[PDB]
């Protein structure tokens, strides 16, 4: 319903926490199911 | 320009966002502007006539 | 570039909630990988 809008990506202040740790928890998941 | 031209250089602004900077000075946010922009215009067009 | 600033440790309000889950995840990592 809004006019004049444009498309753009938006960020969240949680990927400086989560996406610095979800890759770290996936790295721990690599060691979790290694044997 | 809005209100800036009385206090320095004239800064041009589009008029749909000037209402968004004037609802916000009342106490209701700018969320209630673009959602029903057409009926605000019809309430404004019929008022001056 | 500022006069008279003071060194201090500013806390993070989202830190200890996930930090309490860190050792809970490490408990699963210890419980699965080691045996
Ligand atoms: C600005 O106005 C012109 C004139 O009608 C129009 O063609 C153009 O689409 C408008 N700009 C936007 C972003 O809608
Ligand atoms: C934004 O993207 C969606 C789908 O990706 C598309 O349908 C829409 O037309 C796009 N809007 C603009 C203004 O580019
Ligand atoms: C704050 O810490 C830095 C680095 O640890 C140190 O160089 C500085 O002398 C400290 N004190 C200040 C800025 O008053």
């Amino acid at each position: 319903v809004v006019i004049g809008i444009v498309n753009n990506t938006v960020y969240d202040p949680l990927q400086p926490e989560l996406d610095s740790f979800k890759e770290e928890l996936d790295k721990y998941f690599k060691n979790h199911t290694s044997p | 320009s809005g209100w800036t031209f009385g206090a320095g250089p004239a800064l041009q602004i589009p008029f749909p966002m000037q209402m968004a900077y004037r609802f916000n000075g009342i106490g209701v946010t700018q969320n209630v502007l673009y959602e029903n922009q057409k009926l605000i215009a019809n309430q404004f067009n019929s008022a001056i006539g």
